[PDB]
């Protein structure tokens, strides 16, 4: 939830 | 439990397969390493903006000067990074395709071989191997296990290695960029890992283990709907509904408890995730302020490591996939590796020429593979001369058939030898042996093809001329030629079902094309009509005369012409010789000779609660509004830190964020638990309302509906559980999540859109495309899945045909035929599986490449055009997050789609079942309720056909009259005609024509309940519900509670009191098999008690003594006899000796009363009743 | 992976 995947 | 070696499983992969697997797993590992490298550059981007972010704010003096160096740095850097990203995209594209394609190819190529080899091995088994095994299990084992194997060696491996690669690569970059944050996160790793796994377990609850909590109600429901006629008769529907309602009442409470706990759990898990996630980052900032780490490095290691962490979690499932595949491959390969003794696929042994057909069985001991339990053949000696025909006879054991069994070498004998001509049968090739022996069996089988083909299963090479001569020589030519389509007519289990003799003749023709030297006929004449028997017998006789023959049957009409007749006793050959000799012998043969001579309307039902919804939606919208706040912070955390300028103010600002970062967390515990609790409690209540309204309405329906084969107790309870279980899921969590997700994307998109100008408008062009591109892929996956299931369904169908009838095909050989047909069947799915790999790869790589290319357009537009303007990085980082997670939230919309569909299909039935109304409803308060006690019964010109079977009428113009206080005995030839009276008086049905009265009023206009309230019904096998026997006796009268002394009196009248006072619990004892067991006598006496506790004016005894014996009949008959004589009565009981005292006896014939009158009058007359009595009476004397 | 970020 930023940019990777979270 | 049992498993397989890793190298043995792949034994069918060679040459190109291993290569595919290598290049595939290689490309997979590349694909795996690809992602964490993406997060690596992402830190370098941060450093670029960070270097300028600090210097830009550090000036506060010159402006234009910052328009030169900064923009150049961003130019070169951003261009480099974008170039790299674009570089990654093509890579992931190619390697993805390579990976999935190659692995799928390998899988298909192998599985094909697996199937072929396996089926071959199946066909290669000797009969003894089949005798000990279930064929259905074996075929299903084929079709399913090969599929498991397919799932195992499939692309799952590529995914596994790719995951392992992301894991290693992620942790490599993580460690190398810095050691501390990794270890810290490795302290975080167990914490979070423990939380997420539990969360997933909580979500999966919808599958049915649910019985443990619910089944208490299901038990009531089942015994009720099983007893439906009894509860109908005694009209205790309100009570049963009450009980069910109470059980539901408990169920819902347990439900809301589970909801509370589960919601708390999920919330807590989310909190732990939040807290750890934030904590690690706070420590990160704490490390950046020390200038030990760069702000971007923190991101890089954080995300790389977390990626690496979850890779395991998403890696694990593929292990189980490969794991299950080995275990499945075990039992499969076991059959393929198994080498039999008999073979018959072998080319070996002698193939003798000019066989005269001199057969001898020498000292043969044998047993089938029931083994030591029974030995059927003890020793033996038999010869049959060339050209002769021997007939085997026996009383039982079918040791006769054993010889025909052994002569085909289906089994090799325990001891002894069977010798065709001069040579041991085992020296000669099996196939040739089978081909030199023709066989005709009691039950002929015909595979499904044209007649020609079935005749062609005699020999693969043949012409219609030979078929013609073959069937004509079997005299089957006429019968088939009269048939349409000529030789091309269809035969089998489905379609064109023919006469047994004709099928037998076709079989004889098929056997005749075989042109065998040896002929084995086993009871082919037996189990067939006498007329066609001679027709087929002519053929059988004509099938001989060129051959030596061993024949076995139960009909001695065909034996006389035999050259030698052979009797058996206990497996021991005894009598042999010509007929006259055996008759002169006066032995076993002579003995046998002498012996044989849009529905929102359901949403309107949930509208019962106006609240509990608004709460959850408002809360879930606030949660939806709370979700992107997480992204806004993370943006400004890295944003302010990037935009920091003077450092002094940062530390405090980053620390106040990480606080707030958690603050949305704790508040997320409140909102998540709420929207889960409100929707949960709302789910368990309507489940009570629905099941209560469903069950109720199910007791409304009459017997006509319950007699329906479409509706059975199990099907009703299933329909009862499922739909109510299903509608809850649609009105449940899913909806809340959807609202949460649209609120999420909505707030996210508002924020993103208002912050980034056209930055967001851009993404909104990209994101819905990759999402829709994600859904369409799943659609193609299901399409190819369904289409593939249809093709192998055809190849599995020819397998079932082969292995179910197998014992026949082995006799005819031509297993190679089924090998070939099976192969040709498989060939189509094979070429299909080749295209599968081509498609699975493209759709995968396209979806990956699009996500990577999308990520390029992100920072490229975020940089350049946007960043050359005054628009800033912190917003870019915000928008990407917000939007993309809005999307990944939208994904759950697609994921949750099928639930509403299933729930709609399940919600379709549940309204219909309520809205259905009966012909006779027990609930209506209408009807007369007469004031006059005394009953009579008038049956007049009644005609009745059961709604289930409107073919053979049970009643036609039946007419009866019985006054009060006198017994009406009812005798009949047979059928429900005797019972239908009792059924119609209870008014389970209204007759087709005619009418029935009681006090002279027509019951049809009478109140149903009041009608049934005056009746004393007692059935054959009385069903008692689980509860106090006093409650089973008190079941006789409802709407009022029965007194103790009353049920005592009723128990005294029924002569059951001997038991009730004898028991330890007495009247409070439990019966109905849950707590106690009783015999039929006690149960019946109880039925009598509940019958006469009602104080009916009409007793109805339906074959009460049906199941019973000895003194029980006496005492129960005593009770029943005592029960009547004070009331109107109709007794259909099958003991006519007990009817000898009756006021009126009535003999029923074909639905019309035939004879009627008092006993001595019907006895004075000589007719049906006299015969009825005469046959059963004195039979006791015959018994003496 | 549930919904917050893992």
């Amino acid at each position: 939830x930023a940019x990777a995947x979270a | 439990k049992p498993a397989v070696s890793v190298l043995t499983m792949f034994r069918y992969a060679g040459w190109l397969d291993r290569l595919y697997m290598l290049v595939g797993t290689l490309a997979a590992i590349i694909h795996g390493v690809a992602l964490p490298l993406m997060m690596l550059i992402f830190g370098d981007m941060t450093d670029s903006f960070a270097s300028v972010g600090q210097v830009s704010k550090q000036s506060t003096q010159m402006s234009e000067a910052d328009k030169r160096a900064m923009f150049a740095k961003l130019e070169e850097e951003m261009t480099t990074y974008a170039y790299y990203y674009t570089g990654i995209g093509a890579g992931v594209l190619i390697v993805a395709y390579i990976q999935v394609s190659f692995w799928c190819l390998a899988a298909g190529r192998q599985i094909h071989k697996i199937r072929q080899k396996f089926f071959h091995a199946i066909m290669n088994q000797e009969i003894g191997w089949f005798d000990v095994h279930d064929v259905g299990e074996l075929n299903t084992r084929l079709t399913d296990d090969v599929s498991k194997i397919n799932e195992g060696i499939g692309d799952k491996i590529g995914m596994f290695f790719q995951a392992m690669a992301t894991f290693f690569g992620g942790f490599i970059i993580g460690f190398t960029r810095g050691w501390k944050l990794t270890l810290v996160i490795l302290a975080i790793s167990p914490v979070l890992g423990l939380s997420a796994g539990i969360w997933a377990k909580i979500l999966s609850s919808f599958t049915d283990k649910e019985l443990h909590a619910y089944a208490k109600a299901g038990a009531v429901a089942e015994e009720v709907l099983a007893a439906i006629r009894t509860v109908i008769a005694f009209g205790g529907q309100k009570k049963e509904l009450e009980r069910y309602n109470n059980n539901l009442e408990e169920a819902k409470r347990l439900g809301i408890k589970k909801a509370i706990t589960a919601n708390i759990s999920m919330g807590a898990a989310f909190l732990l995730i939040y807290a750890s996630y934030a904590l690690a980052f706070w420590y990160g900032t704490s490390l950046v302020i020390s200038k030990e780490y760069s702000i971007g490095q923190v991101l890089t290691v954080f995300f790389s490591v977390l990626i690496g962490a979850f890779s395991v979690g998403q890696a694990s499932p593929n292990i189980e996939a490969f794991a299950n595949a080995r275990g499945a491959a075990y039992e499969v390969f076991k059959i393929i590796d198994n080498k039999p003794s008999i073979d018959s696929f072998s080319k070996s042994g002698h193939k003798p020429d000019n066989i005269q057909g001199n057969l001898e069985f020498k000292n043969i001991h044998f047993s089938y593979p029931s083994r030591k339990e029974v030995q059927i053949l003890k020793g033996l000696n038999l010869k049959v001369k060339s050209g002769q025909t021997v007939a085997l006879v026996g009383n039982s054991g079918c040791g006769k058939s054993t010889t025909v069994q052994l002569m085909q070498r289906l089994y090799d004998p325990l001891d002894g030898m069977v010798s065709i001509d001069g040579q041991d049968i085992r020296t000669i090739n099996v196939r040739y042996l089978r081909e030199i022996i023709g066989v005709v069996s009691q039950e002929p089988v015909l595979f499904a093809t044209t007649i020609a083909e079935n005749i062609r299963y005699g020999r693969e090479d043949v012409t219609m001329d030979e078929i013609e001569k073959a069937v004509k020589e079997a005299n089957a030519y006429d019968f088939i030629m009269k048939l349409p389509h000529q030789f091309d007519t269809l035969v089998g289990e489905r379609g064109a079902q023919l006469s047994g003799g004709q099928k037998q003749r076709i079989a004889i023709a098929r056997a005749l094309v075989r042109n065998p030297k040896i002929l084995l006929l086993d009871e082919a004449t037996s189990a067939l009509d006498t007329e066609s028997e001679a027709v087929v017998q002519a053929a059988l006789d004509k099938a001989r005369e060129g051959r030596t023959t061993i024949v076995i049957a139960h009909r001695l009409s065909t034996v006389r012409n035999a050259d030698v007749i052979a009797g058996f006793d206990g497996g021991v050959i005894v009598e042999q010789g010509n007929h006259d000799e055996l008759m002169r012998e006066k032995g076993i043969y002579f003995k046998l000779v002498m012996t044989q001579t849009s529905f929102w309307r359901i949403l309107k039902l949930n509208s019962t609660e106006w609240p509990y919804f608004v709460v959850g939606i408002f809360c879930a919208i606030i949660n939806g509004g709370l979700q992107p706040a997480f992204s806004v912070i993370f943006s400004k955390v890295v944003g302010v830190f990037t935009n920091g300028g003077p450092p002094e103010t940062q530390r405090q600002n980053s620390n106040l964020f990480s606080l707030l970062f958690l603050i949305l967390g704790i508040i997320s515990f409140i909102t998540f638990f709420l929207q889960g609790f409100t929707f949960g409690k709302a789910g368990e209540i309507l489940t009570k309302r629905l099941r209560y309204m469903v069950f109720k309405s199910m007791l409304r329906q009459d017997v006509s509906w319950f007699d329906d084969p479409k509706n059975t107790t199990g099907a009703l309870t299933t329909r009862l559980a499922n739909d109510a279980a299903q509608v809850k899921g649609a009105t449940g969590s899913r909806l809340a999540v959807i609202f949460q997700n649209i609120a999420n994307l909505g707030t996210g998109i508002i924020i993103s859109l208002i912050y980034g100008w056209q930055l967001t408008l851009l993404l909104l062009a990209i994101v819905p495309i990759i999402a829709i591109a994600g859904v369409v892929e799943m659609k193609m996956l299901s399409g190819q899945a369904l289409k593939d299931k249809k093709e192998l369904e055809g190849s599995g169908k020819i397998a079932t045909e082969a292995i179910e009838n197998f014992r026949t095909v082995v006799s005819l050989t031509r297993e190679q035929k089924f090998e070939t047909m099976y192969a040709q069947s498989l060939q189509i799915p094979y070429r299909n599986a080749m295209k599968k790999a081509h498609v699975f790869g493209i759709t995968f790589s396209f979806t990956q490449a699009m996500m990577y290319f999308s990520y390029a357009a992100c920072f490229r537009f975020g940089a350049y055009l946007v960043t050359q303007q005054l628009m800033t990085f912190e917003n870019v980082l915000l928008v990407f997050s917000a939007i993309v997670f809005g999307a990944m939230a939208v994904g759950q919309v697609s994921s949750f789609a099928p639930d509403y569909a299933k729930a709609t299909v399940s919600a379709s039935h549940i309204i219909r079942i309520i809205e259905k109304t009966p012909e006779i409803d027990s609930y209506s308060t209408q009807g007369l309720k007469p004031n006059m006690l005394e009953g009579n019964v008038q049956f007049s010109g009644v005609v009745f056909n059961y709604p289930t079977r409107p073919s053979i009428p049970v009643l036609q113009g039946l007419s009866l009259e019985v006054k009060k206080g006198q017994t009406l005995a009812l005798v009949g030839s047979s059928g429900c005609g005797k019972s239908t009276v009792v059924q119609l008086l209870e008014r389970f049905y209204d007759p087709m024509a005619g009418s029935v009265f009681l006090d002279g009023k027509e019951i049809k206009q009478l109140n149903v309940q009041w009608l049934r309230a005056q009746l004393g019904i007692v059935s054959q096998e009385p069903i008692l519900f689980d509860c106090s026997i006093a409650e089973n006796i008190a079941y006789g009268d409802n709407s009022r509670v029965v007194s103790y002394e009353e049920i005592v009196r009723a128990a005294k009248e029924a002569n059951i009191h001997q038991f009730i006072d004898s028991l330890p619990d007495k009247y409070n004892t439990r019966v109905g098999d849950k707590g106690t067991q009783l015999s039929g006598g006690q149960k019946q006496r109880i039925a009598i008690a509940r019958a006469l506790v009602r104080q009916p004016h009409i007793l109805l005894l339906d074959e009460a003594t049906s199941a019973l014996d000895t003194e029980s009949e006496k005492v129960v008959q005593e009770a029943l006899d005592k029960a009547r004589e004070g009331r109107t009565c109709i007794v259909i009981a099958h003991r006519l000796s007990t009817i000898q005292n009756a006021d009126l006896i009535v003999v029923i014939q074909n639905g019309k009363v035939k004879e009627h009158g008092t006993h001595q009058q019907l006895l004075a007359q000589k007719g049906i009743y006299f015969s009825m009595v005469s046959v059963q009476a004195g039979a006791k004397r015959s018994l003496e």
